């Protein structure tokens, strides 16, 4: 029976004959059923039969064959190349070598380490319909890990997130926003830290997701808002949050938004602006201004949601806050 | 071809049908850049919480992963205003339901449900092989195209087995969003104990399935959920309706569709066979000729929608 | 033996009781899921010390916490004609503790323990992100679903911290005195509130891998004198890697003792343990001896005939 490094010689080198195909398709043909062939042969290793479970020894050697050929790296670049069930192989194999121990080691985390191009080629490969949906889902593994989750989001790449959570393939664009989240909100201590030392350029992108012209992309974006506010891990972010007069006159206009979810979202963040203590004076001076039309709002704002004893407390509190005010 | 993620391309013809909660509208459509006749599936998402709209995206992921002739394909997804709006191939014929509702409301012919069950074993067969269980198989979710091909549909209500990259034995989730599909629905998946549940679930809905085509009216119509639960757990198996069994009484059905029925509905989900199993069970060894040329005929009573 | 219905569902047989009342089975007579129920005596509540605003406030809490490791609370229903309150809850197979307790050396294997602790961190580290301190964590109130999934569950006890205080600084003494560190022994004025969950979570790796308590006594004031002390042992067939992590939680000093940064990054959380031994399984019914812990509703859907 074949080797892992007999298994890796020939998936290398198939992949090599697809790269150029300068030949006619009597090769191409041959090359395709060799890729799919060595991609299963590869899972059966890693995955095992039921008659015959996964053996240490072949997964050690098949784990440190694929670091020495640079074959990671190839499946990951010409990941176009491959067939529609050949494709979920690679997705199948990748995320299983990533998930690799040695005692308190992940050897595959500390081979993505070198050769960063993995993370911003599984990225880039949300600009290609055919491959999103597996870029997607190899992705979303590399993020679960601390140093892979610090690469993305130190990087200039992180940016275009702002571009794929737009798109009009509305389940490339869900994807893209699933990814997104998770980098914001599993590391606890590395995204409060980044959310500091880039907060005037992550915040000037936020607020154009806000003025979203797509509903969901509004709505999701919003609860998102609220999230990253409320968790005590960003308590240093969201005081100063509050305290810019642009960020209060943002929350009472989607106040009035014709959709009931955003209105009621964009309440439990409005909240958290006049129940602060220690306000500063360009909020007090908006809110003097706004304290009559405040009172008559809040006073009718969604009586109709009777369910909710803490929803009622809560616009009691607000209406008190709005009333107890004092002038200059 | 590719069709554009834009309001404006498609054309609303007319209604053909509704689903989810009571929120989805399906409409008939013409896709305005080649006048090609398409299914528009739209849902206005301001009617969804967010568990809601969370379920909706899921059916996206599970629709992309799937390639196979016996499912249906999605052929472009988008937002529109409030509403998602997903586009598919147009059925001729409608679901294996709408063609017992309007003409053959006292039972299929026992060919015409060989072809359809054939193309539907052939369905879930490749989603048990990818790690999935289906859930709510039933006549609403089959379809029928103008050249007699058949297409399983029920895509959202599929729950994967793999968990931390491994296959589970068993998994324990009771089917969120399911009052309308109860009773196709297994005893061991209704239980919600230790046990668990499988892929064996669907030989059970397939059976209820077959029940329903034969007979024209599904098993445990009339009942309140809770009655139906007392007779899935007290074991009341549902079978044919011939002379056999017992003002339609004029017909049998063969031995092998009596012993089909059989196989499927067991108790112990062990003792039932797998999808690749049933393809070779002797009741589809009454087919001879194709599918694309037979059911049209089989149908002749029919008029497809063109 | 008879029906009872309680707005959609369907009354079935005791699960337990609780701290405020009995426990039962129910079904959503709509949608066939199963259901627990809390029955709450109104006449009851005003007998406990502040009970009625401890079910007023777990409530309320209740309503706005969502995650995989927390229990979820379902519907509230009121009779007030008869004086009660119903909370209906997920439906859990068995406590952790009715796990200990079905074995005669009362623990788990290390592979087990490990894949119970790591899901009651997630849960915490949960809770204190939205500034919710769970005083009484131990094996009686974390649970366990048909799938294997925790659940940390009684709310009663918990303090929330004022969303625009600094720290989480605590003041009031409460939940099971086996489990609560020094400072709470000793009648301090203030504490960390997250580090005395520290300390309670690491009472339950000690006891669930080790079968024991680190401390102990006769009544109150001597199981406080012996807390008070500091001083506890660690057996001889306790593990290197666990032995310093069972040693960084029961720490005397709230500033040496780890957090849940210190908990993750430990060589014994970031190890894989192999299945070394066979693990410890759900208890079989205790009246019935039922070993799948099936539905208890079939006598009441004969009594009802569907409905
Ligand atoms: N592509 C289609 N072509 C023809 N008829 C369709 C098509 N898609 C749906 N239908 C009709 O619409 C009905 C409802 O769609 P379905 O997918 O079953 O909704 P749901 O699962 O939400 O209940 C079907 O049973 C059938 O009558």
């Amino acid at each position: 029976h074949k080797s892992p490094a007999d298994i890796v010689k020939n998936l290398k080198e198939s992949m090599a004959v697809l790269e150029k195909q300068d030949i006619s398709d009597k090769k191409a043909e041959k090359a395709t059923e060799e890729v799919s062939k060595n991609l299963v042969a590869m899972k059966e290793i890693l995955y095992g039969t039921n008659e015959k479970e996964p053996q240490t020894e072949a997964v050690a050697q098949l784990a440190q064959e694929l670091y020495n050929s640079g074959l990671l790296s190839t499946l990951v670049a010409d990941l176009q190349l491959i067939d529609f069930e050949g494709k979920k192989d690679v997705a199948q194999i990748f995320n299983n070598i990533l998930r690799r121990q040695i005692g308190t080691r992940t050897p595959t985390v500390e081979y993505i380490c070198t050769q960063q191009n993995i993370l911003f080629m599984l990225l880039k490969g949300y600009e290609s319909p055919e491959i999103a949906l597996n870029c997607g889902i190899m992705l979303r593994e590399c993020i679960r890990h601390e140093p892979l989750a610090k690469i993305i989001l130190w990087s200039e790449q992180f940016y275009d997130f702002f571009r794929y959570v737009e798109m009009s393939t509305f389940d490339i664009a869900s994807d893209a926003f699933a990814t997104f989240k998770d980098l914001l909100t599993r590391h606890k201590l590395l995204s409060a830290e980044f959310l500091e030392q880039h907060y005037d350029r992550f915040f000037s992108e936020y607020e154009k997701l806000l003025h979203s012209e797509n509903y969901v992309t509004k709505r999701q974006s919003l609860k998102l808002l609220g999230e990253l506010l409320l968790d005590r891990h960003n308590f240093t972010i969201m005081t100063k949050y509050i305290s810019k007069p642009e960020n209060l006159k943002l929350m009472m206009n989607l106040l009035r938004d014709k959709s009931r979810n955003i209105q009621f979202e964009a309440f439990h963040v409005f909240k958290v602006f006049v129940a602060n203590p220690n306000k500063t004076q360009p909020i007090l001076d908006i809110l003097l201004k706004n304290q009559a039309k405040l009172i008559e709002f809040l006073s009718k704002f969604q009586n109709d949601r009777t369910e909710d004893e803490q929803f009622n407390d809560e616009k009691t509190y607000l209406v008190k806050q709005i009333r107890d005010l004092k002038r200059p | 071809s590719s069709f554009l993620p834009e309001g404006g391309c498609y054309e609303l013809l007319t209604v053909i049908g509704k689903g989810f909660e009571d929120l989805m509208t399906v409409n008939l459509a013409r896709y305005k850049p080649t006048g090609e006749y398409v299914t528009v599936r739209r849902i206005n998402l301001e009617a969804c919480s967010n568990e809601m709209v969370t379920f909706l995206q899921g059916e996206l992921h599970v629709s992309k992963l799937f390639n196979h002739p016996n499912i249906v394909p999605y052929r472009a997804t988008f937002i529109a205003d409030n509403e998602l709006w997903v586009v598919t191939s147009f059925m001729a014929y409608g679901s294996a339901k709408d063609l017992i509702c309007t003409h053959f409301m006292d039972g299929m012919n026992e060919l015409a449900i060989a072809y359809i069950l054939q193309g539907v074993l052939k369905a879930l067969d490749y989603i048990h092989h990818m790690g999935y269980v289906h859930r709510s198989v039933k006549a609403s979710h089959i379809l029928i195209s103008v050249d007699g091909k058949v297409y399983l549909s029920g895509l959202r209500s599929n729950l994967s087995m793999i968990s931390h990259g491994q296959r589970q034995r068993v998994v324990h989730d009771f089917p969120k969003y399911s009052v309308k599909v109860l009773p196709w629905l297994s005893p061991e998946v209704l239980q919600q104990n230790l046990q668990g549940y499988d892929a064996k679930s669907d030989i059970y809905s397939v059976g209820i399935t077959a029940c329903e085509l034969a007979n024209g009216h599904v098993p445990f119509k009339d009942m309140p959920a809770t009655q139906m639960l007392l007779e899935k757990l007290n074991g009341t198996v549902p079978c044919l309706l011939d002379t056999s069994t017992i003002h339609p009484y004029h017909r049998t059905f063969s031995p092998h569709f009596h012993h089909f029925v059989e196989q499927c509905l067991q108790r112990n989900p062990d003792a039932r066979p797998s999808a690749s199993t049933l393809l070779n069970h002797s009741f589809f060894k009454q087919i001879k000729r194709r599918a694309s040329e037979a059911l049209p005929e089989l149908l002749r009573p029919v008029t497809p929608i063109t | 033996k008879r029906a009872k219905l309680i707005g959609k569902y369907l009354m079935g047989d005791l699960l337990g009781e609780g701290s405020y009342g009995k426990v039962k089975e129910v079904l959503d007579s709509e949608t066939l899921c199963r259901r627990a129920v809390k029955i709450l005596k109104k006449k009851k509540l005003r007998r406990i010390p502040n009970g009625e605003a401890n079910v007023k406030k777990e409530i309320q809490l209740l309503r706005r916490l969502r995650h995989k490791n927390v229990i979820q609370l379902v519907d509230v229903l009121y009779n007030e004609e008869k004086q009660k309150m119903y909370m209906v809850m997920e439906y859990c197979v068995c406590g952790m503790q009715e796990m200990l307790d079905s074995v005669p050396e009362k623990r788990f294997p290390v592979c087990q323990a490990h894949g119970y602790f790591c899901q009651l961190i997630d849960g915490l580290e949960y809770l204190h992100s939205q500034g919710i301190v769970h005083k009484d964590i131990k094996p009686g109130n974390l649970l366990l679903t048909t799938g294997g999934t925790l659940k940390i569950s009684d709310l009663g006890v918990a303090e929330a911290l004022h969303p625009f205080a600094a720290d989480d600084t605590c003041r009031t003494s409460q939940g099971s005195p086996a489990f609560q560190p020094p400072e709470i022994a000793n009648g301090l004025d203030t504490f960390s509130g997250f580090k005395v969950d520290i300390w309670s979570a690491g009472v339950t790796l000690y006891n669930i891998t080790t079968g024991l308590y680190p401390f102990e006594g006769d009544n109150i004031y001597k199981l406080f004198e012996n807390i008070g002390k500091g001083s506890y042992a660690i057996p001889g067939d306790c593990g290197p890697p666990l032995s310093d992590l069972l040693k960084g939680m029961l720490e005397y000093e709230p500033a040496k003792r780890f957090s849940i940064r210190q908990i993750r990054q430990h060589s014994w959380f970031r190890k894989k343990h192999p299945p070394a031994e066979a693990p410890v399984p759900i208890p079989p019914s205790p009246d019935t001896k039922d070993r799948w812990r099936s539905m208890t509703v079939v006598p009441y859907l004969e009594d009802l005939h569907g409905a």
